[PDB]
């Protein structure tokens, strides 16, 4: 139902 | 208690770290070095080890470690490499299931989705910190993958491929970090030169880069943008490739308040530039997506769905379909007397004529640092820019205009798909790894051979998604037991989205737009 | 760094009969391992990430008797030698502050009169060293007081430590100028 | 691919290409150390790789270098070493031959003088250019060899006498380069 964000880099 | 790692890390060495991670380091090393005695890789780099003992994981890892000052700050991109150990059990998460008015709490334990946790990743960004000297350094995710427990650590040629790719991605990632060019159609639109595509009906799974199995129907391949007539490159030798997208389409049995119930539903597996080009970004995985539209766009994938007559072990044989049509019977595609028009008219009368585009994404795939921008555009904190940097990315392959299609903060890129997917291998009666993904619909109306009532029981495991996905899980196992058979491996979990069909119209649309003309080889069925 | 609003100490006084090894292997002796661990809140951890321990340190002490006739006290005074002060393998320092921190955990192993407990008689033993009816050939007795056997009481024991044992002991330590914390030690 | 290949070569590496010009590479990299150990060789030279899946090439080689600045021009001298392989099936050339009244074709394999050409040696080069970091540097062709198929590596002595000779024949060409008085009957 909800979506987790892990530590993304480079685009953000 | 936490806090004493202010004092425990202070100063000095310690004798520690798993048999895995320990055994890992040496080949890792010893792989490093034979890649550079070979002049394969260059001596730019380190290699680390990170420890569930000396730093804050429950699961240790290898770090492929890159690093380069861009514009003034020190930049390290990093590719971790998870290594489960099977002698060392980590707590398990307490899943507690609110079933309307019973309550019930499921143990289990944590997989890399639930191990790469943000600080777990904060914290191998500081252990790097202290591995390199670059306390004050910005550290690059460049997805974190896992290279699981079972097998021999003795696979040399795997392992030093892994560390190959996981650098590629590592120099990209600095490269588009210090802005280096983007791919584009202006670089394949020769003045004298096109693109052409086919669809392969493979007969043949292909593997990931640990090599293990990734199904796929159709293996989507797009041909080397050239012309004949042009210049010949000296005495050459090479495939006229340029990408390629993996994909299967399963018969998806849908409600509806007049349309047959099953739904084709197209799925991307995989997604890979032809292995004579290095990078690997955004641009390029973008472009590449087109294949799969082009598979019921211009062509039909339906192909695909036709029996393997003459073979008695076909698991995934479409007289099954009868199961679900109001025959209840298994078609009978044994005989000579079943015909190809036999065949079209069973999907005429189940299958619905409208396409539906979906693809798989995995955080811990080999594509992870661009999955990832894919999942987060899914939904979340970070939605919008994920967003913003996909249709950049389309942006880049054809010089702006995509907006000129849709409006993507109405028609966000990807949707979830709900149910999410587990991953894992079972073995053939030779021994041979297989993706667990056959028992899919034609697959387990098969298994129970017509037992309709286990096949929806089974199917509503599959689609009911108000039920917590840890009793989906469960009884997805269960029933793997009774239909594939006991010698079945899992892998690492992976989500399942929407493309928004805005976002393909968009993309196949701008790309043939400015040109970039593509021609189909199968030009008549 | 200790005093967390969350975190707590708590200790254990551990009787077990096996030895401990020094730096290269050698055994050393002792009755009593006091371990102190770190107790938290059942909040967030940061052990949410990881696996844990909660020790924090540990210091082994040996129960001694001194014999001090009168020509009155019972005739031997105990006391709680240490015979290894050692840190939580967590933290690699060791300073002259955290062995005096671990030296706290000898105190407590006096309390009440748990440190007497490694005066018992244990399990099976036919013929054994550290029997507590040795005591019996200082005593009045002049003999080995049957200790071994299914007719020992409880009670017989507790009279061996009240006419042969003072009830207060005596600290005491073996400080190694070669030992790993010698640099400590030697001060 | 080549327009392309200008920025998605510069980021990763691969695997792959002939297992005998791999085994070539590192029996002259063995050599080449033992030379220095002996003092038979200074260790002031380099040894680079020119391979298939990169370079497009017909024939791999290995390619000796040395380097100098003479006179501020930066120069790169290099001698090649093409190896052809008896189980690699290489492109032909189709020979349209006018046989009195009627046009035969007779296919043949490129040999080393027809994979050899001019842009052969541009990508060597090139190849050598961003493997050294000299990229604006002058590269000196000083006649390149040939290691033929048919024979066991083993022979170490040859091999080492090859690398030894490579090295003399391109500072001989450095020195030309620099002016080194010439042989005379003075």
């Amino acid at each position: 139902p909800q979506f987790g964000v892990g530590q993304g880099s480079g685009f953000y | 208690a936490g806090n004493l790692n202010s004092i425990f890390q202070r100063s000095g060495r310690t004798d520690g770290g798993d048999a895995r991670a320990s055994e890992a380091l040496a080949v890792f090393n010893k792989l490093k070095e034979e890649a550079i005695a070979q002049q394969d890789l260059h001596d730019d780099f380190l290699v680390f080890r990170f420890d569930r003992d000396q730093n804050r994981v429950g699961y240790s890892a290898l770090l492929v470690v890159k690093r380069a000052a861009i514009n003034g700050q020190q930049v390290i991109v990093t590719r971790p490499l998870v290594m489960p150990n099977d002698q060392i059990t980590l707590p398990t998460k307490k899943l507690t299931i609110q079933n309307g008015m019973h309550q019930e709490t499921i143990e289990a334990e944590a997989d890399v989705q639930d191990v790469f946790t943000t600080q777990y990743w904060n914290r191998i960004c500081d252990s790097i910190r202290q591995q390199t000297g670059k306390h004050d350094a910005m550290v690059i995710n460049a997805g974190p993958t896992v290279i699981p427990a079972d097998f021999d650590l003795k696979d040399e040629l795997v392992l030093k491929q892994l560390l190959i790719k996981s650098v590629n991605l590592c120099d990209d990632m600095l490269a588009k970090r210090s802005g280096e060019q983007p791919f584009s159609v202006a670089m394949l639109k020769g003045t004298d030169e096109t693109l052409a595509a086919r669809l392969n009906f493979t007969g043949k799974p292909m593997h990931d880069s640990l090599g293990y199995p990734i199904r796929s129907d159709i293996l989507v391949s797009l041909n080397r943008v050239k012309k004949p007539g042009q210049q010949e490159n000296e005495f050459y030798e090479a495939e006229d490739k340029l990408n390629q997208v993996s994909c299967f389409v399963n018969l998806e049995y849908t409600p509806q308040p007049q349309l047959p119930p099953l739904t084709p539903a197209i799925v991307i597996t995989d997604v890979r530039q032809a292995e004579w080009l290095k990078a690997n970004t955004m641009e390029l995985y973008l472009f590449a997506l087109s294949n799969a539209f082009r598979v019921t766009a211009n062509q039909s994938w339906a192909r695909s769905l036709l029996p393997q007559l003459g073979k008695v072990k076909d698991m995934r044989d479409i007289g099954a379909i009868g199961y679900l049509s109001r025959l209840a019977a298994r078609v009978e595609t044994k005989t000579e007397t079943f015909t190809d028009q036999n065949f079209a008219e069973l999907l005429y009368n189940m299958v619905r004529p409208s396409p539906v585009f979906m693809s798989d994404l995995n955080r811990f795939g080999d594509n992870a640092a661009i999955e990832n921008v894919f999942i987060d555009a899914l939904g979340g904190v970070n939605q919008q820019r994920a967003v913003a940097a996909i249709i950049a990315g389309v942006n880049n392959l054809i010089g702006g205009g995509f907006e000129k299609f849709f409006d993507h903060n109405t028609m966000p890129i990807i949707q979830p798909y709900g149910t999410d997917i587990q991953l894992g291998y079972y073995l053939d009666g030779e021994g041979e790894k297989q993706d667990r993904r056959d028992l899919d619909v034609l697959g387990a109306l098969n298994a129970s051979d017509g037992n309709i009532q286990e096949w929806m029981s089974w199917y509503g495991t599959q689609c009911n998604v108000a039920v917590h996905p840890e009793l989906r899980a469960r009884q997805s196992k269960n029933f793997d037991r009774q239909y594939l058979g006991n010698s079945v491996t899992y892998t690492t979990r992976a989500h399942r989205g929407i493309w928004n069909p805005k976002f393909i119209e968009a993309l196949d649309k701008a790309i043939a737009s400015v040109g970039l003309t593509v021609a189909m080889d199968n030009v008549a069925q």
